C-alpha cells in the first residue's frame, strides 16, 4: 500500500525549455494560457500572475488590454462610499474563481483545488507530475474500489483525486489552427504554467551563461596570477648544512 | 614577443592609461560576449520567441 | 609640477571613463 | 629606527594595524587550498549580509503578507529573482564552506594546543549560524517554513522543570503564529552581526597563535608574509567558488530546496514529509534515532560537549594525520559516517533507517570516544620503534 | 480530432514491455480466484506503467507539435 | 611569537625568467600514479561504507517491496 | 600490554608506515614535538645543545620547504634518513619526573601555559 501512498513516479519528458540555451515557446504558453483561461480559470486561481504579465510574452498590449476589459473587478469605495465595479485594467491580476478557501470546499466537495501559481515549483518534479497528472488518468488495478465521488489517478499521491480527468479531447479550440488533442493540451498548459511559476527563465540562463564563461576566463587568469607570485619561492635552492 | 612588448610600452607606462585601458577593455569585451551569446541563443532556439507566434495580433 | 598637472588630468580622464563606464548616460549624452 | 619622519604609509598609525594583521602577518609557506576555505566563510557571510539587507527593503514580516512578498521580491523588483536566489543558495553555500573548514581542521588536529580558544570560539560560531539560518528560514512562511519551525521549537519542551513555559514564552503565544513570525525576523536580523563579531574573535585569536600547517610541525623558521602569496591563493580559490555560486544560482536555484516550501503556510494541513534543510540533516538524524525525545535533545546538547571537548584531550603529541595511519582512517571512517547519517535525515522514520540511524549515531559518538585512547597508547611509540 | 498521441504510443509500445503485463494478468488472476477479502496487487499495475511511461516519454514529445 | 634563524643558502630566480604553467602537465602520469598509490585506502574507507550501506538499503527495500506487494 | 614491531605484525607495519612517511619528507619522529604544544617539550629544547637543536630547525626547515614545493627528498638522502634515532625523549622524561616530583610536594609550577 505504500506504493499506492507514494504514487506512481512520472517520467522524464524533453520539455522544449529544457537545456542551457533553450527558451519557452512562446506559441505554447499561449495555447496553454488560452486553455487555463478556458477549462481550468472556473476552479483554480492564479492570483500571483497579473495581465500586465502577459505583454511581450504571449500576447501584444492590445489583446492584453481587450482581454482585461472583457472582465469585471470590484473597486475601492467611490465618493458617495459605496463598493462599485469596473471593468479590469492593465495591471490587475487574474480573476479568482471562488471568493473564498472556504467557498472552493464547498462547491468542490471538500477539496481545495490548489492555487496554480507555482504549482510546478511546489511539487516534487514539477513539469512531468502535471504533465502525468493531467494525460494519466487510467483504470484502477484490480481490488481496488476509489470511494463515490473521486476519480482514480495513479500518479496522484493516495490514487484517487477529486477532479475528473478535465482535459477531454477535443475541449478547446486553438486560434492558431493546432489539433487540440489531450497531449497537446497538456504540454501547453504545463509550458504556461511552468512560465508563470518562473518567468525569469530566458534572463536568469542567459546571465548564467555569460557568467560562467567569464568567470572561468577570470579563474585561468588567477592560476596564471598565483603561479607567477609563487614562481620564486617554488623554484629556489636552499642549502642547510644537515643531512640526515 | 614582438607584439606583446609593442602594446606594453603602447598602453603600460602610466597607471592612468592602464586603468582606462582596463575599463575599456571591460566594457567591449562584456558588449562582445552580449552579442555572442546572443547569437548563439538565436541559433539554438528558433521559432519559439515572443515575435514569432503566427497570430500573435489576432485577439482583438 | 607640469608632469604633475599632466599626470592628474590623466587621472582625472580614468575617473571620468570610470565613472562614465559605472553610470552608461549614452542615452543622457545629447551634445 | 627611529621614526622621525614618515617612510611607508602602511606604516603609519592609520593604517598600521591593517599592515600588520592582513599584509605582515606571516604564515607558513607551505599551506595547501585547505585555509581558503577559512578565507572564504567570511566572503560567504558578507554577502548574506550584502542581499539579505537589500532583501529586507522588500520583505514584509506580517502572516498575511510575506509569503505575497517573497513573491513581489521574485516576481516584481528589478533583479530581485538574483537577490533570494543568492541569499538561499548564499546560506547553502555558507554551511558547505563551513563543513569544509571544520573537517580540514579536524584532519589536521588544528583543535589541539594552543588553539583550544580559536576551536571554541569556531564552535560557538557554529552555534550561531544554525540558528541564524533556522530563524531565517522561517521566515518565507511556506508549508515547510511553518512545520519545521512548529517541530523544532516544540521539541524544546523536554527541559524537565520548565519546558512549557519556554515553549509559550518562545511562541509568544499557543502556536507558531505572527507573533513568532515577526519575532523570528528581528532575531534573524540581528543575529548576523553577532556573527561578524565572533569571527573577529576567532580570527583574532587565531593570528595570537598562528596558524597550523599540512605538516604539523613546528613552522617558524619558513614563513612568508599574507600578501601577496596567499593573497593570490586566496584569490583563485574565491574565484572557483564565484563558478561554483554561480552554477548553482543560474541553473540549478531550487535543487538544494525543497518544493513544499512554496506552498503558502496552512496550520490546519501537515505536509507528508517535514523534514528540515540538508545542512541540519545529521543532527535532525541523531535526534530521531535516539528515541525517547527528551534523550535526543541530550545527545543534540552531548554533541556540543563533545566538539568543545575535542582539544582538551590526552598528550597526542603528534597533530597532523598526514603521519597518523589510524587517525587517517578514523578520519575518513568519520566523514564517511557523517555523510551517510546526513543522508539518513531526509529519509522516513521507518526501518531499517532507524537501525541505520541508531548504529551511525553510536559511530559518530565512539570517534570522539576512541581518540584520546588513540594518543594515550601513541604516547609511547618512540620507545618501541627505537633503532638502538 | 479522435486520434491521441499519447494513447496512440502507449499501444505502440505495449509490445515491448510484456513481461510486465503478463506478472499484472496472473495477479488478476489471482485476485479474482481469491476474490476473499481486500488483497490487491497494484504493484504489478504500477511496475507495467511506469515502464510503459518510460518507453512513451520521448516518441511523444517528437511527434507532439 | 619569534622567528627562528636557520643559517641557509637561499637561490632564488625572478618569476619573469622562468615558465609559468607548463610545470602543471609536466610528469603528469608520475603524479597521477602518486594520487592513486598513496591513498586508495583513504578512497576505500570512504566510499566504501557508503555504497555498502546503499547496495543494502536498495536489497532490503526490494525484498520488503516484494514480500509486501501480495 | 607493550607491543612493539618484533612481537606485532601490525606494530610492524605500522612502524614500517611512519618510517616510509618520515623517510619522504626527511624528518625525525621527535621533530614533530611542538614547544607551543606541551611547553615540557620547549623546556626540554631548552636544555639540549645547541647543534641538536639547530639541525632538528634545519630538518624542519627542509621539511616544510618540500612541502611546499609539492615534493620528496630524492632518493639518496632518502635512503640515507635515520628517523627513530631520537634525541629529545630522555631529556622530555626527566623534565616531566621533575615537574611530577615538585608538584607532588608543595611547589608551584615552574612554567605556566597563558589563557589562552
Ligand atoms: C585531467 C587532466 C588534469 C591536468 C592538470 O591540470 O594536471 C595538473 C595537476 C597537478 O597536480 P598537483 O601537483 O596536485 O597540483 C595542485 C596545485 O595546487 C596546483 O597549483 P595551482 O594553484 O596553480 O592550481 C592551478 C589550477 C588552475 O585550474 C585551471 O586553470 C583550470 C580551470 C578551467 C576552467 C574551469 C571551468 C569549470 C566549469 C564547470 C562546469 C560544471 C558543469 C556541471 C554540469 C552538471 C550537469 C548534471 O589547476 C589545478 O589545480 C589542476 C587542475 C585541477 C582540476 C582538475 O594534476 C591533476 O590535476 C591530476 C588530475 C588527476 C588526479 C587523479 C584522479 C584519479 C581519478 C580516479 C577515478
Ligand atoms: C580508488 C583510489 C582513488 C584515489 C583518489 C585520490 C584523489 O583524488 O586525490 C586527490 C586529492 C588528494 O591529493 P593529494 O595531493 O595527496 O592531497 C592534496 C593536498 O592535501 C593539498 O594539495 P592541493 O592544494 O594541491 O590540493 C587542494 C585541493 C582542494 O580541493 C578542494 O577544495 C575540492 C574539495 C571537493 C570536495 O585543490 C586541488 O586539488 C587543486 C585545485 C584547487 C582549485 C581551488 C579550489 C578552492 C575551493 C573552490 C570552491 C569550493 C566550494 O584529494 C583531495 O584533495 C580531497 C578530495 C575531496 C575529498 C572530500
Ligand atoms: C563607517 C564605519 C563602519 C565600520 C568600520 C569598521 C569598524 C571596526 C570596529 C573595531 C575597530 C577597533 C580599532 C582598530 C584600529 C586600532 O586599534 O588602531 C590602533 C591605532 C592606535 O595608534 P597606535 O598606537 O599608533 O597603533 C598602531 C601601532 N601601535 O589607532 C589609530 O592610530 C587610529 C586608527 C583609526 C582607524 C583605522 C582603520
Ligand atoms: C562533526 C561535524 C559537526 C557536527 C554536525 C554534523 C556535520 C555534518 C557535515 C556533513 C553534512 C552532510 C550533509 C548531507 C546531506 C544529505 C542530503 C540528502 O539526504 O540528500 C538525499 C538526496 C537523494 O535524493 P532524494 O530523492 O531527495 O532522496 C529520497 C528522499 N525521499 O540527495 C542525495 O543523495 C545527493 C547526495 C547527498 C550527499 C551524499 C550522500 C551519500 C550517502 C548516501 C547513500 C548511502
Ligand atoms: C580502532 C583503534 C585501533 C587501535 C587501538 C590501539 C591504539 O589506539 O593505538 C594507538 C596508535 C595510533 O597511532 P597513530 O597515532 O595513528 O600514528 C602514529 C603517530 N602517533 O596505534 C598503534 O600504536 C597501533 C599498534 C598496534 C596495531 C593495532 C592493534
Ligand atoms: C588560442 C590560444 C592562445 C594562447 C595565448 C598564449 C600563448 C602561450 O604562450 O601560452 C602558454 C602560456 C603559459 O606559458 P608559460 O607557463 O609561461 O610557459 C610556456 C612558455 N612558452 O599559457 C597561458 O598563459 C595561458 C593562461 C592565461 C590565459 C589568460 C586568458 C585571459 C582572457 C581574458 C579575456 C577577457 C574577455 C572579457
Ligand atoms: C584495526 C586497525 C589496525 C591497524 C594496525 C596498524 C596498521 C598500520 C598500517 O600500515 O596500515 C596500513 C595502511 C596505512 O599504511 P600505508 O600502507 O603506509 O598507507 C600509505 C601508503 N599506502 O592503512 C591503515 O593504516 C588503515 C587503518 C584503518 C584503521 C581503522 C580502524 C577502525
Ligand atoms: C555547550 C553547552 C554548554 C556547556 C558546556 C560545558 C563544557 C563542556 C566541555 C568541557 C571541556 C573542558 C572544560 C574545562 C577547561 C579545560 C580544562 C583544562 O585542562 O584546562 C587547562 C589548560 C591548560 O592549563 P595549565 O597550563 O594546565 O594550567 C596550569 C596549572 N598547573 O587551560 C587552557 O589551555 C586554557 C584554555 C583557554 C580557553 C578555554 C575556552 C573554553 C570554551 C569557551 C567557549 C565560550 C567562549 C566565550 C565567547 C562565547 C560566550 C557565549
Ligand atoms: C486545468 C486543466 C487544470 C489543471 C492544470 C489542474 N486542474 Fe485541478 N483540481 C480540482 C480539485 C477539486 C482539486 C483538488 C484535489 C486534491 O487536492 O485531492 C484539484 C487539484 C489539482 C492539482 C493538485 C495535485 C496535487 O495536489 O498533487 C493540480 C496540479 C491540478 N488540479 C491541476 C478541480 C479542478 C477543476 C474544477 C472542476 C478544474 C476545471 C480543474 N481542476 C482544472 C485543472
Ligand atoms: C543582517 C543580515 C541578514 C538579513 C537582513 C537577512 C534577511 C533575510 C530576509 C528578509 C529573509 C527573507 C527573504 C527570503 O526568504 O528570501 C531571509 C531569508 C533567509 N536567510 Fe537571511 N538575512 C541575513 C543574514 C543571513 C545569514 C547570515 C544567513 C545564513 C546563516 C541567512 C539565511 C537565510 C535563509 C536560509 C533564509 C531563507 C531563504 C528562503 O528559503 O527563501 N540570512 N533573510
Ligand atoms: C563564520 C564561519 C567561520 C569563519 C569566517 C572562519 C574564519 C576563519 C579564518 C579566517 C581562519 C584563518 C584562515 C584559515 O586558517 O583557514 C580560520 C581558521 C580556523 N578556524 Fe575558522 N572560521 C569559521 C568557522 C569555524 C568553525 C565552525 C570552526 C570549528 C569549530 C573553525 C575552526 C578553525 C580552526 C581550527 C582554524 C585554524 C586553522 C589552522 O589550522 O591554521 N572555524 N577560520
Amino acid at each position: 500500500a505504500d506504493e499506492a501512498e507514494h504514487g506512481l513516479a512520472c517520467p522524464s519528458y524533453p520539455w522544449p525549455h529544457k537545456g542551457i540555451l533553450s527558451s519557452y515557446d512562446h506559441a505554447s504558453i499561449r495555447r496553454g494560457h488560452q486553455v487555463y483561461t478556458e477549462v481550468c480559470a472556473s476552479c483554480h486561481s492564479m492570483s500571483l500572475i497579473s495581465y500586465r504579465d502577459l505583454v511581450g510574452v504571449a500576447y501584444t498590449e492590445e489583446e492584453v488590454k481587450a482581454m482585461a476589459a472583457e472582465i469585471e473587478v470590484v473597486d475601492g469605495p467611490n465618493d458617495e462610499g459605496e463598493m462599485f465595479t469596473r471593468p479590469g485594467k492593465l495591471s490587475d491580476r487574474f480573476p479568482q474563481p471562488y471568493a473564498n478557501e472556504a467557498a472552493a470546499r464547498f462547491a468542490n466537495g471538500g477539496a481545495y483545488p490548489p492555487d496554480l501559481s507555482l504549482i510546478t515549483k511546489a511539487r516534487h518534479n514539477g513539469q512531468n507530475y502535471v504533465f502525468s497528472l493531467l494525460t494519466g488518468y487510467r483504470d484502477p488495478p484490480a481490488g481496488v474500489s476509489i470511494r463515490e465521488g473521486l476519480h482514480y489517478n495513479p500518479y496522484f499521491p493516495g490514487g484517487a483525486i477529486a477532479m475528473p480527468k478535465m482535459l477531454n479531447d477535443g475541449a478547446v479550440e486553438y486560434e492558431d489552427g493546432t489539433p487540440a488533442t489531450e497531449a497537446q493540451m497538456g504540454k501547453d498548459v504545463v509550458s504556461f504554467l511552468s512560465w508563470a511559476a518562473e518567468p525569469e527563465m530566458e534572463e536568469r540562463k542567459l546571465m548564467g551563461f555569460k557568467w560562467i564563461f567569464v568567470l572561468s576566463l577570470a579563474l585561468l587568469q588567477a592560476a596564471y596570477y598565483r603561479r607567477l607570485r609563487w614562481s620564486v619561492l617554488k623554484s629556489r635552492k636552499l642549502v642547510l648544512d644537515v643531512v640526515n | 614577443g614582438g607584439i606583446f612588448e609593442s602594446l606594453y610600452k603602447v598602453v603600460m607606462r602610466r597607471n592612468s592609461v592602464y586603468v582606462t585601458f582596463v575599463i575599456a577593455g571591460a566594457f567591449l569585451g562584456e558588449r562582445a560576449v552580449d552579442y555572442g551569446i546572443h547569437k548563439l541563443w538565436e541559433a539554438n532556439n528558433v521559432g519559439k520567441r515572443y515575435e514569432d507566434i503566427p497570430v500573435l495580433g489576432q485577439k482583438l | 609640477q607640469p608632469a604633475d598637472v599632466k599626470a592628474a588630468a590623466m587621472w582625472g580622464v580614468a575617473a571620468a571613463t570610470g565613472g562614465l563606464y559605472l553610470v552608461q548616460v549614452s542615452i543622457l549624452v545629447l551634445p | 629606527t627611529i621614526r622621525n619622519q614618515r617612510f611607508s604609509l602602511l606604516k603609519e598609525p592609520i593604517s598600521s594595524t591593517l599592515n600588520q594583521h592582513l599584509i605582515d602577518y606571516p604564515t607558513p609557506s607551505n599551506l595547501s587550498y585547505w585555509w581558503g576555505f577559512g578565507s572564504l566563510a567570511g566572503i560567504c557571510l558578507v554577502i548574506q549580509i550584502v542581499t539579505g539587507v537589500f532583501l529586507a527593503m522588500h520583505y514584509t514580516p506580517h502572516v498575511d503578507l510575506a509569503f505575497n512578498s517573497v513573491e513581489h521580491v521574485m516576481r516584481d523588483v528589478e533583479g530581485g529573482w538574483l537577490l533570494r536566489y543568492m541569499h538561499a543558495n548564499g546560506a547553502s553555500m555558507f554551511f558547505i564552506v563551513v563543513y569544509l573548514h571544520i573537517f580540514r581542521g579536524l584532519y589536521y588536529a588544528s583543535y589541539s594546543s594552543p588553539r583550544e580558544f580559536v576551536w571554541c570560539l569556531g564552535v560557538v560560531i557554529f552555534l550561531l549560524m544554525i540558528v541564524t539560518a533556522f530563524t531565517g528560514y522561517v521566515l518565507p512562511w511556506g508549508q515547510m517554513s511553518f512545520w519545521g519551525a512548529t517541530v523544532i521549537t516544540s521539541l524544546a519542551s523536554a527541559i524537565p522543570v520548565v519546558g512549557d513555559t519556554i515553549v509559550t514564552w518562545l511562541w509568544g503565544g499557543f502556536s507558531v503564529d505572527n507573533a513568532t513570525l515577526n519575532r523570528f525576523f528581528s532575531l534573524h536580523y540581528l543575529l548576523p552581526f553577532l556573527l561578524v563579531g565572533a569571527s573577529l574573535l576567532h580570527l583574532a585569536a587565531l593570528h595570537q597563535y598562528g596558524s597550523n600547517n599540512p605538516l604539523g610541525v613546528h613552522s617558524e623558521m619558513d614563513q612568508i608574509s599574507f600578501y601577496p602569496y596567499f593573497y593570490v591563493k586566496d584569490l583563485v580559490g574565491w574565484v572557483a567558488f564565484a563558478i561554483f555560486f554561480s552554477i548553482w544560482i543560474f541553473y540549478a536555484p531550487n535543487v538544494l530546496g525543497h518544493p513544499d516550501n512554496y506552498i503558502p503556510a496552512n496550520p490546519m494541513s501537515t505536509p507528508p514529509h517535514i523534514v528540515p534543510e540538508w545542512y541540519f540533516l545529521p543532527i535532525y538524524a541523531i535526534l530521531r534515532s535516539i528515541p525517547d525525545k527528551s534523550g535526543g535533545v541530550a545527545a543534540i546538547a552531548l554533541v556540543f560537549i563533545c566538539l568543545l571537548a575535542l582539544p582538551f584531550f590526552k598528550s597526542m603529541y603528534v597533530r597532523s594525520s598526514s603521519f597518523r595511519p589510524i587517525y587517517q582512517g578514523i578520519f575518513w571512517l568519520l566523514l564517511a559516517d557523517c555523510l551517510l547519517l546526513g543522508w539518513i535525515g531526509c529519509q522516513p522514520v521507518e526501518a531499517p533507517f532507524v537501525t541505520i540511524g541508531q548504529i551511525s549515531s553510536f559511530v559518530f559518538f565512539l570517534f570522539f570516544a576512541i581518540t584520546p585512547i588513540l594518543g594515550r597508547v601513541g604516547r609511547g611509540i618512540p620507545n618501541s620503534y627505537t633503532t638502538d | 480530432e479522435p486520434v491521441d498521441q499519447k494513447r496512440y504510443l502507449e499501444e505502440s509500445c505495449k509490445p515491448k514491455c510484456v513481461k510486465p503485463l503478463l506478472e499484472y494478468q496472473a495477479c488478476i488472476k489471482r485476485i479474482h480466484g481469491d476474490d476473499s477479502g481486500q488483497k490487491h496487487c497494484t504493484g504489478q499495475y504500477f511496475d507495467y506503467w511506469f515502464c510503459v511511461d518510460k518507453c512513451v516519454a520521448p516518441k511523444l514529445f517528437t511527434k507532439l507539435k | 611569537k619569534q622567528i627562528v634563524p636557520v643559517k641557509s643558502v637561499i637561490y632564488a630566480l625572478s618569476p619573469f625568467q622562468q615558465k609559468v604553467m607548463t610545470g602543471l602537465w609536466k610528469d603528469l602520469p608520475t603524479k597521477i600514479h602518486h594520487k592513486v598509490s598513496e591513498n586508495w585506502i583513504s578512497a576505500t574507507l570512504l566510499l566504501g561504507p557508503l555504497v555498502g550501506t546503499y547496495a543494502y538499503v536498495q536489497n532490503y527495500l526490494e525484498k520488503e517491496k516484494l514480500h509486501h506487494r501480495y | 600490554s607493550f607491543l612493539d614491531p618484533k612481537k606485532n605484525w601490525l606494530a610492524a607495519q605500522h612502524m614500517k608506515s611512519l618510517v616510509k612517511r618520515l623517510s619522504k619528507y626527511g624528518l625525525r619522529y621527535d621533530d614533530l614535538y611542538d614547544p607551543y604544544y606541551d611547553l615540557d617539550v620547549k623546556e626540554a629544547l631548552n636544555r639540549l645543545p645547541k647543534e641538536v637543536v639547530d639541525a632538528r630547525h634545519a630538518r624542519l626547515k627542509r621539511a616544510i620547504d618540500l612541502s611546499m614545493k609539492h615534493e620528496y627528498l630524492p632518493e639518496d638522502l632518502q635512503a640515507m634518513q635515520t628517523p627513530f634515532r631520537g634525541y629529545l625523549q630522555d631529556m622530555l622524561a626527566l623534565v616531566k619526573r621533575e615537574r611530577a616530583e615538585r608538584e607532588a610536594l608543595g611547589g608551584l609550577p615552574l612554567y605556566q601555559r597563558s589563557i589562552p
